[PDB]
């Protein structure tokens, strides 16, 4: 019970401030240890945040040994169109401020938190300074007129409500543009979701058969809409409906929709008045029992029904169905009445419509019935002596089995026995014998293994082999504009002049049940020994009453538009398909009797159904949809994911994904069952599946969607080159760094830069650090060393005091480089900035990691079979000494190089360099990273949800049937 | 009505929990060589202790 | 459809092919090769209609070209590939046909397949008789060749200002010179030949020779240079092949290389002609030279673009190979006249070659002197012709004969499998 | 050395060959689906219909995947043992084997209704060495003799 | 669109080589001169927005090159700008 949604990904509104921020700003007033500088240099240290998207990044795990990470991702790209790109920013506030004379509205930077530029500002040194950039602050971000409009519709619309510029306008806001990325794609959501009320209308009013409209008041509220309505758009594209005769799953549906519509109109007179009327045509003695005065009673209205709307679906879609027929005696064709019957029910259905079993029994019968009672002494004894047929007392020889009997007698006729010639000749519609002993479809080609000859198709309908029956192509071109299937309804009969139906078929069977009863036999059955005329009667009445048939042709007719504007019907008989998936009912053609007799044409059609028109095709949208989001998945990941996972693990994303998309819980596995009745999965129907080449574009809106994924996927891949990580660290017996009397931002730090460390033994890779940590070996009587140690101690240790060495004040470095082992592995870096205010009286706390550490680590993780993630910390001192000012004589210079020492002692550390930050000195600049655009309409759009659109029919009206294409 | 199946009767009614699901916890999934040469380890590892 | 959606079926077709190779007699009753699952499936990519294990291959294969043979004769179908923008865009045209819808659409994986083919011009050793593909991208879209593919120069070869011919060059080489002529640039299949021809004596020193447009693309290693007096098994007559233990050293330098280079030595070189002359010092004179370089030629990096776009052609008439569509034909050919069809064909070719030329020049109409000398598959030849329209200026000529070849190539690989009945 | 019997060839990491099947299918081809010389009885009337049956049957055979799964796991994982063995000894009295009966047919639905689940699962281990305690003993019964 | 627009974005592109030229060896360590931050900024809004961050700017001009060549070529795309008006 799918039902897809028409605005997956709906708009949210949100505040400028709930955008999440991707920098951090840092100010520090630098200042000198060594010289009295009047004035410190007020700096803005911009460094990355610490949150970055964490759902997305895992830095936790390695997407390259981890490539299920990346299938993750694609998952989570989706749920963030929902979680960021569907959230606009509408509101930025302002208020008016003037600069200079001029009066301007101002973006009221006071409300933005730590993006509050102004005071940000205030940090400057003179009251001066701070007030000119104040005052630069209500110039540049301040809310202007929209240089054009943002969000683009595509839509053609009337210029009253066309969407204009100046109903926006644009504020530049303290945000870099990366920070506001995401939400700008909401204007992209919102336009192929929503539409201006208008073009609904259009679409529907437009694409509206004769007979349908919309209500009175809809129309007038979709047309009066004003401007910024949005409505949902409409979401139109020609799917690949083939598709439904893959997935048993969808053929069920299409099946189980295509019956519910049906509907037929007959007029009927009572049940009595005809009996009494046949009663007196044919003399029936309230004492005597015989073939005509019998059938009388047989007839029911019951029967006309079923056989009706048989008529009509057998004719809807031949592979949803098949009937069983009843009573097909060996010699039934000996009884007048069911032969007729039989005969003419031929005319009503398609060959599509009887077991190609059966269809062949017929045949049989009556090749039985001519030779029993239409073929000379001297004919039959000539086929019997050539082996082509076999005596009729054989009864038991002519149970069926593969031959097609009657196909013989014709290939075996002689030009003297116009007789036969003809009888059959007009039951295989002109065929010549060997015409309808040709092979339409190979056995081997059909689940039910037998042929499809020509003479199992030419007496049913128009007499088209199954597979080229002609279709009712009437509404082609009206189907193909709404980009309905291009497929039809089977073609039960022509409709010729102004609306005449024709019954040019049954016409053809009556000539033939005349020359095969009422012309006279050879050897007359035995019923009719006593009966004859009463049965010529009857039968006489009979014949002349089938045009009354054209009833049923009216009824089906009249829903012309029905049975055709729909997903449903088809035309072209799959042989292949299961014949286990087929329903099927019985039919007795004797049913048919009284709908000879009874069934009243009205000669004008008054009214047509309404048609299902795109009913049931969610059902490819969704396997569309499904083969879409695989075919992305495995894009993004090189190679089919079954390759890799198990096929459940990679379905359960393609479910949450797909689902997304059609706001439902969707299961792909139900879609590829073994049968109708079977609910296991069918990896190789699903295969298949795949196998198949895509024929149609998705719908516009899906595409659009994904696209819009694939950007959001792009976007955050690139934010992953800023989060903490290294390709390498290094392990080191002692560093630090320490820059005394500098005026630069750093100051200190528990690491070093990269140029100070010298290489002198390179581990490889995890693996290979984790391998020398276990190489042990004795040294001595007691001790024991190990690979990695044993290397470690190869190192240099450069005391702790030659870090902070100082001469005359500032600091120095007369030490060589740090002796230091290179280990390749990848790792987290975790930042930390501490401000030096110059008072040196508590010691600050450092975070540093020992040899011992790293070695704990690699015994925590010996088995792990997949490297894991050091997570190593490094302090950064900046300069802020501004704060501390005063020329007197407090302390020790050998005490504050003793402070600074707490930045060194560490051991395994990562490389100052990688630490990635923008320093701005001039205000200004700062601003100028942090500007970006935010256009906003001023108005919220009006959003209408619960409109409800429906076409309603009109009254009885003349319907004209269109004329089939003729010559 | 359209490609969409529906016509336009009622409103949306949209359910926020088929986005909040799996995105929460990301969980690994192994691949099969990994995962079969684990087990390889177990026998083998028990076949010589 | 799109010029794109050819190639990339063809290089399928053409894939098939190779992989059709590689399991002839490799297939074996309990194993299963990589190789035949490759085919196999490739097998089934053929088909719009059907994903089921092929039992008889040659069925698809055949309806394929019969469908396709049908569809190439017929103006009204195929007309859209011969418009100027067919080779020129890759904007899907609005046709529609049952041949196009069933075979043709994009298949080569995205972006994937060009990484391979780029990474593949760096590898150490290409194929060294590339598929068509190959070919069809140079010629198209010109794109590069792998850089250390080897190549034969005659092929290579186009006519210049000096020397009108290479294989005739051959007759004149031959007969005694009158007095010291003008230097010759010659090329065979294995080796690059150059010098002067005299009936006297011409004096030891420094001589300065201009490498020819089509030659400054070439370059060669592993290579013998040393003086001989054939060309293409012919003899030249003017020039000495004689020497002795105590002549000096007869070295030649090349601008790419700032050191001498031997002649006459057992040494193999490697050089590049790319530099525009050859700078020769005859150490004792010789009455009448000439120098052959014996190695493995290669077109340098970035330059196959002269050779398969007909840059390197100057003059008119020219000289012209045909890229080797003439090797790829065979098939076809062979299975043309096994139908009796090779008479039809040639008959609706050259409607097509025709109705090409047409859409070529503005306004609308066969050029006059239009004097085809040869049938639709000895192209080397219908190329000179087209080029030798005097009518139509170089540039629309040269690119009639580039589309001309993708149509002819296209065509070499899709007929294969044809058998009418 | 010894080993237990190899049910079937394993290509790939979990690519099981049914080749084995595929051998029978072309038989049973060969033995039904190609006409007689004086038909089977059962085949006079519902001749099409066998057919079709049958040749549903051999369409499904692969199906058969499945237990080939299952035994292959356990003659690597569950059942794996020492004593197990591959090399016929044909000097064994019938009465001293273990002995059940089998119907063939039950294969029947194994091959319509067997669902593969294209992959191995070794969740097991062997208990590799259990089993020897009588072996030991004779060995040493005999040792001592001597 | 417009010849404005164009001429417009050419202006853009032209700024961008000039701090490029502006910029070359003058990117040090500490500091990030006004020149580098206006080049940055210029990088900024020569992609789309939905280009992301900007690690390295060699690839989004490089890419925009790279469509501007399989665009100027094909008359079918930049065909409206041929036209007289």
């Amino acid at each position: 019970q799918s039902v897809v949604s028409r605005t997956p990904i709906p708009l949210s509104k949100i505040g400028l401030q709930d955008v999440k921020k991707l920098f951090d700003i840092n100010v520090i007033k630098c200042g000198s240890s060594l010289r009295i500088v009047d004035e410190p240099q007020v700096t803005f240290i911009v460094s990355y945040a610490k949150d970055i998207y964490d759902k997305f990044m895992c830095i936790e795990h390695d997407s390259a040994y981890e490539p299920s990470l990346t299938m993750h991702r694609v998952r989570v790209i989706y749920s963030m169109l929902n979680d960021y790109c569907a959230k606009m920013i509408s509101e930025v506030p302002y208020e008016s401020s003037f600069v200079g004379e001029l009066p301007v509205k101002s973006v009221t930077l006071n409300k933005l938190g730590d993006r509050n530029m102004d005071a940000l500002a205030e940090h400057l040194l003179f009251e001066h300074d701070v007030v000119n950039a104040q005052r630069e602050n209500r110039i540049f971000y301040q809310r202007k007129s929209a240089p054009a409009v943002p969000v683009i519709f595509g839509d053609d619309l009337e210029p009253a409500v066309r969407e204009r510029a100046n109903l926006y306008h644009r504020y530049s806001v303290p945000y870099h543009q990366i920070e506001l990325a995401l939400h700008a794609l909401a204007n992209d959501l919102l336009s192929i979701q929503y539409c201006h009320p208008t073009v609904v209308y259009n679409y529907l009013s437009s694409r509206a058969p004769n007979f349908l409209r919309l209500d009175d008041q809809v129309s007038l509220k979709l047309t009066s809409a004003g401007i910024g309505t949005l409505m949902p758009r409409p979401v139109v594209q020609l799917l690949d409906y083939d598709l439904v005769y893959m997935s048993p799953l969808a053929l069920n549906n299409l099946a189980s929709r295509l019956l519910r519509k049906i509907s037929l109109h007959l007029v009927m007179q009572m049940v009595t008045a005809v009996q009494q009327d046949l009663g007196e045509v044919v003399s029936v003695s309230s004492n005597v029992t015989n073939p005509a005065s019998a059938c009388l009673v047989r007839m029911n209205v019951q029967g006309v029904q079923t056989l009706a709307v048989f008529i009509a679906q057998s004719m809807l879609n031949p592979n949803i169905s098949y009937g069983m027929i009843s009573g097909l005696t060996l010699d039934c064709f000996s009884n007048f009445i069911y032969g007729a019957c039989l005969m003419l029910f031929q005319a009503l259905i398609p060959p599509s419509a009887l077991t190609a079993r059966q269809r062949l029994d017929i045949n049989n019968r009556f090749a039985y019935f001519l030779i029993k009672c239409h073929a000379t002494q001297a004919t039959t004894a000539r086929l019997v002596a050539n082996q082509v047929i076999y005596p009729v007392d054989a009864i038991d020889q002519w149970q069926s089995n593969g031959r097609d009997v009657l196909v013989a007698i014709y290939n075996n006729l002689l030009p003297g026995e116009l007789v036969l010639t003809n009888l059959i000749q007009t039951y295989f519609r002109g065929n010549t014998a060997q015409q309808a002993a040709e092979i339409l479809i190979p056995a081997d080609q059909t689940s039910y293994g037998a042929n499809e000859t020509r003479a199992l198709s030419a007496p049913y309908l128009f007499g088209a082999p199954i597979n080229m029956l002609a279709p009712d192509a009437r509404l082609s071109t009206y189907k193909r504009d709404l980009a309905l299937p291009d497929r039809s309804p089977i073609l039960i009969t022509t409709v010729e002049g102004q609306n005449s139906i024709s019954i040019e078929n049954l016409r053809h069977k009556t000539g033939l049940i005349r020359a095969m009863y009422l012309n006279g036999f050879v050897t007359q059955p035995p019923a009719w020994i006593r009966n004859a005329n009463s049965n010529t009667a009857l039968l006489s009445r009979f014949l002349d009453a089938t045009p009354n048939l054209l009833g049923i042709y009216e009824a089906i007719l009249a829903n012309t538009y029905a049975n055709a504007v729909n997903v449903y019907c088809d035309s072209v008989y799959r042989a292949d398909i299961p014949i286990e998936w087929k329903l099927h009912q019985s039919v007795d053609p004797q049913d048919l009797l009284f709908g000879v007799f009874g069934i009243v044409p009205q000669y004008q059609i008054l009214n047509e159904a309404v048609p299902d028109f795109f009913a049931g095709g969610e059902d490819i949208l969704i396997l569309q949809l499904i083969r879409a989001v695989y075919d992305t998945l495995s894009n993004k990941l090189g190679r089919n994911p079954a390759d890799i996972f198990h096929l459940e693990e990679v379905f359960k994303v393609i479910e949450e994904i797909v689902s997304v998309l059609v706001q439902q819980k969707i299961d792909v596995r139900k879609y590829f069952t073994e049968s109708m009745r079977s609910g296991s999965f069918s990896k190789p129907r699903w295969d298949n599946f795949l196998r198949r080449p895509v024929a149609q574009r998705l719908p516009n809106l899906y595409s659009v969607i994904m696209t819009q994924a694939d950007h959001v996927y792009n976007y955050m891949t690139q934010l992953t080159h800023i989060i903490p990580i290294t390709d390498c660290f290094y392990i080191v017996k002692n560093s630090g760094f320490v820059d005394r009397g500098s005026t630069g931002p750093v100051i200190a730090s528990s690491s070093v830069y990269e140029n100070v460390l010298k290489v002198v033994h390179t581990i490889a890779d995890f693996d290979a650090a984790n391998a020398l940590r276990l190489q042990r070996r004795r040294v001595d009587n007691t001790s024991y060393t190990d690979s990695l140690s044993d290397m470690f101690n190869g190192l240099r240790s450069i005391s702790s005091s030659e870090f902070v060495r100082s001469v005359n004040g500032r600091s120095v470095f007369t030490e060589g480089r740090i002796d230091a082992i290179k280990v390749n592995m990848r790792a987290k870096f975790d930042l930390q900035f501490i401000t030096e205010e110059g008072g040196y009286s508590k010691p600050p706390n450092v975070k540093k990691l020992m040899f011992s550490d790293f070695l704990s680590f690699l015994d925590s993780h010996k088995s792990d079979y997949r490297p894991p993630l050091l997570t190593v910390p490094i302090t950064i001192g900046l300069n802020n000494l501004g704060e501390t000012n005063s020329n007197t004589l407090r302390m020790r210079s050998e005490a504050i190089d003793e402070y600074f020492s707490s930045y060194v002692g560490a051991q395994i550390l990562v490389p100052i360099n990688v630490v990635d930050t923008r320093v701005y000195t001039e205000f200004s600049e700062l601003r100028n990273f942090f500007t970006g655009d935010v256009v906003i309409r001023d108005d919220p759009f009006d959003v209408w949800d619960g409109v409800k659109a429906t076409y309603i029919p009109i009254g009885v009206h003349g319907v004209r049937l269109d004329p089939n294409g003729d010559q | 009505m359209d490609s969409t199946g529906r016509a336009y009767d009622g409103a949306s009614e949209f359910k926020s929990v088929l986005v909040t699901e799996g995105t929460s916890h990301y969980t690994p999934v192994e691949v099969y060589n990994i995962l079969d040469e684990l087990k390889t380890i177990k026998i083998t590892s028990t076949i010589a202790e | 459809m799109s010029r794109q959606m050819w190639l990339d079926t063809s290089a399928l077709l053409e894939a098939i092919s190779e992989y059709v190779v590689r399991c002839n007699g490799d297939t074996f009753s309990g194993l299963t090769t990589g190789d035949f699952n490759a085919l196999s499936n490739m097998f089934t990519q053929l088909s719009v209609s059907s994903a089921g294990y092929v039992s008889d291959p040659r069925v698809p294969l055949q309806t394929m070209s019969n469908m396709f043979v049908s569809f190439i004769t017929s103006t009204d179908r195929c007309g859209y590939m011969l418009r100027k923008t067919w080779f020129n865009s890759d904007t899907k045209p609005t046709v529609s046909d049952d041949f196009i819808t069933t075979y043709i659409r994009p298949r080569l994986q995205v972006p994937m397949s060009d990484t391979v083919r780029q990474l593949n011009n760096l590898s150490l050793q290409p194929s060294a008789k590339p598929k068509l593909y190959e070919r069809q991208n140079a010629i198209m879209k010109g794109l590069d060749i792998p850089y250390s593919e080897p190549i034969e120069p005659c092929k290579l070869f186009r006519s210049v200002a000096g020397q009108t011919g290479n294989i005739p060059m051959m007759g004149i080489l031959a007969t005694p010179p009158a007095a010291q002529q003008q230097p010759f640039f010659v090329a065979e299949r294995r080796r690059i030949l150059f010098g002067i021809r005299s009936n006297a004596a011409i004096p030891a020193g420094a001589y300065q020779f201009v490498v020819p447009a089509w030659a400054s693309v070439l370059s060669v290693t592993g290579a013998y240079v040393y003086f001989t007096n054939s060309f293409f098994g012919t003899i030249i007559a003017g020039v000495t092949a004689t020497a002795t233990a105590a002549d000096a050293a007869t070295t030649f330098t090349v601008p790419t290389d700032a050191n001498n280079l031997p002649v006459q030595t057992d040494s193999r070189l490697s050089f590049s002609l790319g530099g525009g002359n050859i700078n020769l010092e005859l150490g004792v004179a010789k009455t009448g030279f000439c120098v052959a370089i014996e190695g493995e030629f290669t077109i340098l990096a970035n330059r196959s673009q002269a050779y398969y776009t007909l840059n390197s052609i100057t003059q008119t008439p020219t000289s012209i190979d045909d890229f080797d569509v003439s090797d790829f034909l065979t098939t076809f050919l062979s299975q043309l006249r096994a139908c009796g069809q090779y008479e039809i064909f040639s008959d609706a070719m050259d409607q097509l070659t025709n109705s090409l030329i047409t859409n070529y020049m503005d306004p609308p109409a066969i050029p006059a002197g239009l004097a085809f000398t040869s049938p639709w598959f000895r192209f080397s030849e219908r190329a000179r012709t087209i080029l030798a329209l005097q009518n139509v200026d170089l540039n629309i000529r040269k690119l009639i004969v580039r589309h001309l070849w993708v149509i002819t190539s296209l065509i070499a690989v899709f007929g294969r499998y044809y058998r009418p009945n």
